[PDB]
């Protein structure tokens, strides 16, 4: 798969963050959406 | 368990870049997509005329 | 006021997008269709000594490398392509004039029978071997059941004369057809191949025809430089010499009618 | 100006007629007798649709006239005036028209023709091409003919001309049961899906991914083997698509040559000879 | 004189290919050849063998089940008479849920087969997308076919299920039948005011008339360079020869500009992906967009006038 | 699980992986089928208004 | 163990990587999918007012 | 098939358990339907 | 299938752990949804 | 700024000429779109008769 | 203490002659393109009867 | 992507700022367009 | 590429100036444009 | 590219003023067309 194995630690690390990241991003979107208009 | 403990390894199994950029495509569409779909209901947004009507905010 | 009618609407947007895309992608298309025969050739570059390459628009695209498959190489296009004199002279000094064949029309390499020149290397098959080869090295391949072998038919050209016999049949390894008649030649005892495409059956009588050449012009069909298997460069050369025999052949095809 | 290779096969010789004459280039275009033919029908064509956008059909003045690209049209004369030549603002002015139209055809056809000739190449092209001319010439000559009248021909209108195919398509009511009309029908889009096809698979073999190399026979036939379980194969799927394109065009001109002449009922009720078999 | 490569006039065989070898976890092939004389009349004689996967099984699956619903449905609405079956067939049909219901989820009786058979359709269509891009992948190729096969998937979601979400109601969707379905094209285009008049449908045609012109063409042209190969285009856009060149330049004399081996084979793929998309466009905009196409094209003054020499009152008016 | 024969012997007759795919997809396509045709009945379980109504439940 | 006790050997004969992705685009379909079936009966939560009506709220 | 007799002691054993495994799924998804809504 | 004894033990086990997990994330969902909106 | 720190390290995956491009190209785009989208709602600001009508700056 | 300051390297990255030329097309198109959106709506200024009415060389 | 680690520090640093400096173009627009004219 | 360093910054100067002239030019037609007939 | 430093020195210079010659004759063209027919 063309990577080495401590680059699949490393980039794991980076893609965990980043994606825990957006995650961040769209609750908070979310939370503000269902104040302003609550959906459930 | 809820712990995963190994699952750096997945990158050992899936091309990192293919991911990535599947995921890109994947999320931007589904965005467009749903986007749509809130655009298509009750819940809407912008056809509201909220708080003040602009197609009838003139006479003239 | 709710009745104020937009003269805009989705439809002419949207067929405003498509135009745009439209252009891009003509534009586009256009720039791939310049991989290949560009610069042009006037005489607004020679006379510039070539300071005016002629490419016109759009403009030529950054090349593009195809990587062959077996050790095979690599092309480029857009490439720069060394100039080949013509073989011929300039019917009238005015531009745009054709010009005629340089001594015997068939021999020319001018005309119907001009040609480029291709590797001298040969097409392979995915395995790497030579992908047209004639049935007498390519042992698998067989006459269908029903059709008769060409293998013994007699070669005949656009005279009449007989113009030699089917020594073999070469095939493709590839996409199992075949591709190559080949002929000893009556006059000299040669081996030379002819295309399929210049051969028609005549399968009551087991004789093949072949109105591109005259049965004796079979004696200077462009040579293999090896009986069994054939290069890129040498299957052009086989069959625009033929080809030139579609204008040159005879001193009537050359046209008018009236 | 030239190829890059173009130079040596320009070759003198090959026509049909005119010799000598007309036998140069100009550009890139080669000219010949027929191109000569051909410019000058062709220009007088051109030249005459740009008058009859000039005139209108009420007049220069009247607010029919137009030089309105969707709206500009000529049509033909009146029914009453058979195959006689019709004056000119009458339908004369689209019968010459069309004669310059037909003309310009063929002589573009003998034209490919003469540069089959001179390239040495076979001659399906010009063949080819003149299915084409022969569909236009049913839908301006055959049909119109064996219907009495010129007029049965369809304007030279951008949208217009969309109008003539329209409401003749409905004196039958409901087209779509004609069966010839199936037919082509069927091989337009069957055209279009070899050709989707074939397009894909030359692109995705000399432009594989990257990590690979140019692609062979052997995958040609293998992905469509894979998918289909059969491969028609190179040269033949270059054959298939010729038959079908020509034979898309084939079979409008047949189906639209029995839309008046041959039939003149609705098309649905043509159907009819099968629900009356004696089987059921 | 001169063969015109349209049947082969003398054929060989050599044992069947199994084909380029695809990669671990690309399943096993099946079946086993056999030749037809007469394919090999006119092409490839070898028939198979065929790949199936999972992708492959499901897809041959769902479809052979939505092939099932339509037609058991149709030999129902004939009573079970296999003879009226036969008889009625062209006309035979199975119409969609009715408007009544919305988008809701039928009965039986009454629309769900449709239904089943419509979302069954769709599931294997998209099955098979994804079989030819596994089948695209084995051989390290390019995914050209499934970016066309997605255009024409996207029409097909456009009529199906598209529009008629967006216009809520599942009447809308094409009911499946020969007739049935020809007669649904012509009652949409009359209920939207003439389809002549949409622009989308214009473009729709240019490029549908187009993809015959293109093949036709270009069709002609390799045969009658077949002579010198040009069938052979791959090694042709890998190293020209002149089955290229006179290829290019029958054209070049002809038209005044010209493509090449390669490139026409993309003016080719784009026209045909432009017919289905414009199409799509065309039938999106329709009752989503724009109710009446001719007035539309009023309304854009496209639409011409003709001295009005034959005329009807109105009666709504009196 | 009481005897039956040799039984086992179809394995040297029918290849185990795609036995395998077969029934992974049969049983997939005959899943959605039945569930949908049920949705399709009187047994509805969705559009019943169950266990308490949801289209009178807000638009109102 | 009465129980699959060499359930692994199943990853010595499909490959792992096609069977995950495969997994993955399977389940986001059938999400897709039942989500568009919750949206076609009773249970939809969209054209619903939910919780109060937008189409007629504004002022205006 | 490929296979020697073995095997097919081996991978009939775990298709066999198995397949009785996805029957018991059934089984009980079948029971608590019942029980549930009586179609009967 | 290219895998050794122990990268079929390996991933099996990573395999069920993530599996589980997506599962378990699953019954949440159902449980949010079945307190806010019953369905049986 | 990334906000820390080694998602520098994207840009040994993807390459940046290609990315810059292709979100020139999606933003170029997404433009025009979104400008449709607000032409056709009450957002719109140029068939308004705003702030005075210009078509009746005369009569036609 | 920011960054934007070795922002001119892009033209060691994209070529110059084509950026530039790509923004004249661009720009020539873009701006046809927003006199013929102006020239469909209201804001049109060739058919407004300004100053001097020419169809109006009479009783018009 | 032929490039070393330390020339995509350095592109990701100039793209960055840069990136942002369209988003805050974008918040003030967006503010200004908000003034003028509020569509929530 | 194929710019020396020093080039580009040079192209960029230009490019910078020439661009904002443009803005420049643009800006002095919205301003009129504005002045003979408000569209907001 | 294919120029001197010197002959695009010279190029310009007469382009310019060509060009200005083009401008000259339109603003003249335009005050003309102005002066007979008014339109803002
Ligand atoms: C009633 C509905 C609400 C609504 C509620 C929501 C909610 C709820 C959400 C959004 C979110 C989104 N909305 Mg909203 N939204 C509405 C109205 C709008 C309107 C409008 C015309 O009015 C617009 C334009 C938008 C626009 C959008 C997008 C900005 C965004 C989704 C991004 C995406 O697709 O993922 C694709 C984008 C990315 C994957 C990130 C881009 C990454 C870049 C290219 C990478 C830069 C390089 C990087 C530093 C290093 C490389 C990293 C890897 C490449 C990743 N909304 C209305 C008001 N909107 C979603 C959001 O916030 O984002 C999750 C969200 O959760
Ligand atoms: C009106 C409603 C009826 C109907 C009425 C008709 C009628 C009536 C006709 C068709 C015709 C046809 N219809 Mg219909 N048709 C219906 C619905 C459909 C549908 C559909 C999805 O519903 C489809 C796909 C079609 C498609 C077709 C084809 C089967 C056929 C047109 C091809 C053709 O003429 O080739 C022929 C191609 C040519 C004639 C072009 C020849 C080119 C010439 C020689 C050169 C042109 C040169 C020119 C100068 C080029 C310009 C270049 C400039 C120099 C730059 N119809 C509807 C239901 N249809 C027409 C037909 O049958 O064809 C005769 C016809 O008469
Ligand atoms: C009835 C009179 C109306 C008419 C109404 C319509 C309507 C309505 C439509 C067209 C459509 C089109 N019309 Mg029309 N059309 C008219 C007259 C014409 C004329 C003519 C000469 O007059 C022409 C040339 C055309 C031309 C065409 C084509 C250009 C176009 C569709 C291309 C196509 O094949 O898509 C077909 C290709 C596909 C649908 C994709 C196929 C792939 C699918 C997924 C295959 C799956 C295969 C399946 C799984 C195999 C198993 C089988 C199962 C049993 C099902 N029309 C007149 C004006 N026309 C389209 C359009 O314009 O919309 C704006 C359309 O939908
Ligand atoms: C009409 C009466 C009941 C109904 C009665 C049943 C009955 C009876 C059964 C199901 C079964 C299924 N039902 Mg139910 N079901 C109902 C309402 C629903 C609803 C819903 C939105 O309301 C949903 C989402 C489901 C969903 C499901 C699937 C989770 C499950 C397995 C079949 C399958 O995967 O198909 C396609 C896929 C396969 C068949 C896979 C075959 C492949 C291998 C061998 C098996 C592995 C599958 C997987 C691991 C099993 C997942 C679920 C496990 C049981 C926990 N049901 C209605 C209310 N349902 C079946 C079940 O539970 O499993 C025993 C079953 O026997
Ligand atoms: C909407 C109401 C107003 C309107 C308001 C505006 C506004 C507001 C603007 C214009 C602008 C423009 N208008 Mg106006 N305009 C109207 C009526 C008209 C009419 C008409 C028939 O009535 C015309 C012809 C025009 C014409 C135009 C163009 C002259 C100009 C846009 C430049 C451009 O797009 O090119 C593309 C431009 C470039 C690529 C950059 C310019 C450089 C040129 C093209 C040289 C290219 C460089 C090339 C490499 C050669 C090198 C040169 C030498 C090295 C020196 N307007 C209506 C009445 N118009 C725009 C402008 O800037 O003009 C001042 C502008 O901002
Ligand atoms: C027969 C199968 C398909 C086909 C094949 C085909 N067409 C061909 C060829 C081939 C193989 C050529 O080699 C030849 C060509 O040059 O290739 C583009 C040609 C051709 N295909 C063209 C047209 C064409 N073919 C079409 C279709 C078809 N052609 C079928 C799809 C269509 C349609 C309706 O779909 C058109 C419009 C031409 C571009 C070209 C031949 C060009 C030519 O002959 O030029 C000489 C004539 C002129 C330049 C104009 C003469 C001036 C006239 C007096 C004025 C016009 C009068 C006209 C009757 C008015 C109609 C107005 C319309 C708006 C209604
Ligand atoms: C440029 C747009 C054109 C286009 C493109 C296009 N079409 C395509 C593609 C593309 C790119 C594909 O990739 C795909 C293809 O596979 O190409 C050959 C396809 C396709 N084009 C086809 C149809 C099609 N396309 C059409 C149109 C068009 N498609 C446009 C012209 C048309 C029209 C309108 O005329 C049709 C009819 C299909 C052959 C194929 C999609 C096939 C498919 O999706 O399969 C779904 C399910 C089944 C076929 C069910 C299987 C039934 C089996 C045939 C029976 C075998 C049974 C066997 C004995 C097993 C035992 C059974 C057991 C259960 C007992
Ligand atoms: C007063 C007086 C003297 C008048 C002045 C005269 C004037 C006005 C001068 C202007 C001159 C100019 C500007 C033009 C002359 C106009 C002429 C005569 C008319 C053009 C007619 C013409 C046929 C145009 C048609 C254009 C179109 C789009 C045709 C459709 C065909 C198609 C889609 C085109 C692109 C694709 C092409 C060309 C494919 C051909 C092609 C195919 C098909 C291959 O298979 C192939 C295989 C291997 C190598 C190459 C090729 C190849 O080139
Ligand atoms: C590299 O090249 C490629 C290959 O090679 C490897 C491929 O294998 C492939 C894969 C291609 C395939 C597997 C091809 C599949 C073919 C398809 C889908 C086309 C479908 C066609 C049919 C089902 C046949 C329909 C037609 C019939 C049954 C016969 C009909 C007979 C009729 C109507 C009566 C005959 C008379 C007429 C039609 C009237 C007169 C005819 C004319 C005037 C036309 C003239 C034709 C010629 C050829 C000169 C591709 C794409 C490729 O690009
Ligand atoms: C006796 O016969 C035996 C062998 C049993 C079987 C014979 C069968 C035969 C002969 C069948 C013949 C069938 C024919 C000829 C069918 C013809 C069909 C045609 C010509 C159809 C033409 C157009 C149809 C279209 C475009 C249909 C589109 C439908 C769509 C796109 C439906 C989409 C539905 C979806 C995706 C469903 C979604 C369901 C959701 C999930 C939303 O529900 C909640
Ligand atoms: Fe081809
Ligand atoms: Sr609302
Ligand atoms: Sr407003
Ligand atoms: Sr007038
Ligand atoms: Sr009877
Ligand atoms: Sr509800
Ligand atoms: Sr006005
Ligand atoms: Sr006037």
């Amino acid at each position: 798969t063309g990577l080495t194995d401590d680059e699949a630690k490393e980039f794991h690390a980076i893609f965990m963050q980043s994606m825990y990241a957006w995650f961040g991003l769209v609750v908070i979107a979310h939370l503000l959406a269902w104040l302003y208009r609550p959906w459930l | 368990f809820t712990m995963n403990a190994n699952l750096y390894k997945i990158w050992l199994i899936l091309d990192p870049r293919r991911v990535l950029v599947s995921i890109v495509a994947f999320q931007i569409v589904l965005g467009l997509l749903i986007h749509m779909i809130v655009l298509s209901t009750d819940l809407n947004w912008l056809d509201d005329n909220i708080p003040v009507s602009y197609q009838a905010l003139g006479k003239k | 006021s709710a009745g104020i009618t937009h003269y805009i609407d989705a439809a002419q947007i949207t067929i405003w997008a498509f135009w745009l895309f439209f252009f891009g992608l003509i534009i586009y298309l256009r720039r791939e269709d310049k991989r290949e025969g560009y610069p042009l050739d006037s005489d607004r570059t020679e006379r510039s000594g070539g300071r005016v390459k002629v490419v016109g628009f759009p403009d030529l695209p950054d090349p593009k490398t195809f990587v062959l498959p077996h050790n095979g190489g690599t092309v480029v296009a857009p490439r720069v392509e060394a100039p080949v004199a013509v073989n011929a002279t300039p019917f009238s000094p005015a531009p745009g004039s054709p010009l005629v064949p340089n001594g015997d029309p068939m021999l020319s390499g001018f005309g119907p029978a001009a040609s480029p020149d291709r590797p001298k290397h040969c097409d392979l098959t995915f395995e790497g071997l030579p992908k047209i080869v004639p049935m007498r090295v390519a042992k698998e391949f067989s006459i269908a059941e029903g059709d008769p072998d060409p293998r013994g038919m007699t070669v005949v050209g656009l005279d009449g004369e007989v113009a030699g016999t089917v020594s073999d049949v070469w095939v493709d390894r590839s996409e199992p057809q075949i591709r190559y008649l080949e002929v000893e030649v009556a006059a000299n005892k040669k081996k030379v191949l002819l295309p399929i495409g210049f051969s028609r059956f005549d399968k009551k009588a087991r004789k093949v025809k072949v109105d591109a050449i005259k049965a004796a012009h079979f004696a200077n069909v462009p040579t293999l430089s090896n009986p069994d298997q054939v290069t890129l460069y040498e299957e052009d050369k086989v069959c625009a010499y033929y080809a030139g025999g579609k204008l040159y052949a005879t001193a009537e095809r050359a046209g008018p009618l009236l | 100006a030239m190829l890059s290779f173009e130079k040596k096969y320009r070759v003198r010789g090959g026509t049909l007629i005119g010799g000598d004459l007309f036998d140069f280039w100009v550009g890139p275009f080669y000219v010949g007798f027929f191109g000569v033919v051909g410019f000058c029908f062709t220009l007088l064509g051109v030249l005459l649709i740009v008058w009859g956008a000039t005139i209108g059909p009420t007049g220069p003045t009247s607010d029919l006239q137009t030089y309105n690209l969707w709206r500009i049209s000529i049509a033909p004369p009146d029914l009453s005036y058979g195959l006689r030549m019709a004056p000119l603002t009458e339908g004369g002015l689209w019968q010459i028209i069309t004669i310059c139209a037909a003309g310009a055809f063929i002589s573009w056809a003998l034209r490919e023709v003469e540069i089959c000739r001179k390239l040495g190449i076979g001659f399906h092209v010009p063949f080819a091409f003149s299915f084409a001319i022969g569909a236009y010439l049913v839908l301006v000559f055959v049909r119109p003919l064996l219907m009495g009248a010129w007029g049965h021909g369809f304007p030279y209108g951008i949208l217009s001309h969309l109008d003539w195919v329209s409401n003749v398509g409905y004196q039958f009511l409901h087209f779509h049961y004609n069966p010839a009309h199936m037919l082509a029908i069927s091989f337009f889009f069957t055209n279009c899906l070899a050709l989707s096809m074939h397009g894909s698979l030359i692109l995705s073999v000399t432009n594989p991914q990257k990590g690979e190399p140019v692609k062979t026979s052997e995958h040609e036939n293998t992905f469509f083997r894979d998918i289909v379980g059969y491969s028609i194969g190179a040269l033949a799927i270059h054959r298939l698509g010729l038959f079908l394109a020509l034979s898309a065009a084939f079979w409008s001109a047949v189906c639209i040559l029995i839309s008046g002449p041959f039939w003149t009922r609705g098309w649905p009720e043509w159907w009819n000879w099968w629900l009356e078999l004696p089987l059921w | 004189p001169e063969y015109q490569n349209i049947f082969t006039a003398v054929q060989v065989r050599a044992p069947a290919y199994p084909g380029v070898p695809l990669p671990k976890g690309n399943l096993p092939r099946i079946g086993r050849p056999i030749f037809s004389y007469w394919l090999g009349k006119i092409g490839d004689a070898q028939i198979g063998p065929i790949y199936l996967g999972l992708t492959g099984t499901l897809s041959i699956f769902f479809g052979l089940v939505a092939i099932s619903i339509i037609g058991f449905n149709m030999l129902a609405s004939v009573h079970w008479d296999v003879f009226q079956f036969l008889k009625h067939f062209f006309w035979l049909g199975l119409e969609p849920p009715p408007p009544q219901y919305g988008l809701r989820i039928p009965p039986l009786s009454e629309g769900g087969w449709w239904l089943m058979a419509g979302l069954f359709l769709t599931l294997s269509i998209l099955l098979w997308w994804v079989r030819t891009y596994k089948r695209a992948e084995a051989l390290g190729m390019s995914q050209h076919l499934s970016w066309a096969f997605a255009a024409a998937i996207f029409f097909y979601l456009v009529l199906g299920f598209i529009r008629p979400v967006m216009m809520g109601s599942w009447a809308k969707a094409v009911p499946f039948g020969i007739f049935p379905h020809l007669d649904w094209t012509a009652a949409f285009s009359i209920r939207y005011g003439n389809l002549y008049y949409n622009p989308f449908h214009m473009l729709s045609i240019a490029f549908l008339y187009g993809s015959a012109l293109l093949f036709a063409m270009h069709g002609a042209t390799i045969l009658s360079v077949s002579r010198f190969g040009g069938d052979r285009e791959i090694d042709q856009i890998t190293h020209r020869g002149t089955a290229a060149e006179r290829a290019a330049l029958f054209w070049r004399w002809t038209m005044g500009f010209n493509v090449t081996m390669e490139s026409i084979h993309r003016w080719a793929w784009w026209c045909a992906v432009l017919t289905v998309i414009t199409a799509g466009i065309g039938i999106l905009l329709s009752g989503t967009v724009v109710d009446n196409w001719y007035l539309w094209a009023v309304k854009h003054g496209m639409a011409p006038a003709y001295p009005e020499v034959v005329t009807a009152v109105n009666p709504y008016e009196t």
